[PDB]
């Protein structure tokens, strides 16, 4: 209808089990509380780009390049004011 | 006193207080207002002194200041408190930032 739902979900995902619960308004797929697992692994696939041993979560290719592009944007703005 | 003052700049007993007021106002440093007073005070030697700037009668002789050389020191006069009058609102040099905004 017209309505606004604001609805902070938050929800924990094991093996054994799946638990979700809801701060605010009812959300109707969601079934509050615990709920099993049909099988006994987590049903989450990570994929961590440039994964590495010393690192939990993987690293973006961006990352190695963005201070020179903090540079590049510098420098060119640098430019376009002078001009 | 600024009027005080001013007459110590510009002597006394020969203007009255009143074209003093007068030159204050106009300016409000001290010394412009004191150049202003001594050309106008230099516009004066022709009735004090005159041109007559040596006679002899009898056996007195007196040889005053040539009326161009009172009106060229009052003029000298008026040029150092001008002067004076720049360098104390005299600025330095500067080196300032600039901007312009840009998307």
């Amino acid at each position: 209808g017209e309505n606004k739902r604001k609805a902070k979900v938050k929800q924990i995902i094991t093996a054994e089990s799946r638990f979700v619960e809801v701060e605010g308004d009812k959300i109707e797929g969601l079934e509050e509380g615990e709920t099993p697992n049909v099988w006994g692994f987590i049903p989450i696939i990570h994929f961590k780009n440039e994964a590495d041993e010393t690192l939990k979560y993987g690293q973006s290719d961006i990352e190695p390049i963005e201070p020179l592009l903090k540079a590049y944007h510098d420098v060119m703005l640098h430019a376009l004011k002078g001009s | 006193e600024k009027l005080r003052l001013l007459l110590n700049d510009k002597d006394k007993k020969s203007f009255t207080d009143e074209e003093l007021n007068l030159f204050l106002e106009e300016a409000d440093c001290i010394y412009c207002a004191a150049s202003q007073g001594w050309i106008l005070k230099s516009l004066q030697y022709e009735n004090t002194v005159g041109e007559m700037y040596e006679y002899k009668v009898g056996q007195e002789t007196y040889k005053s200041s040539s009326i161009k050389d009172l009106v060229s020191v009052a003029y000298q006069n008026a040029d150092k408190f001008k002067d004076m009058c720049t360098n104390k609102k005299e600025k330095g040099s500067f080196m300032l930032g600039i901007s312009t905004e840009f998307e």
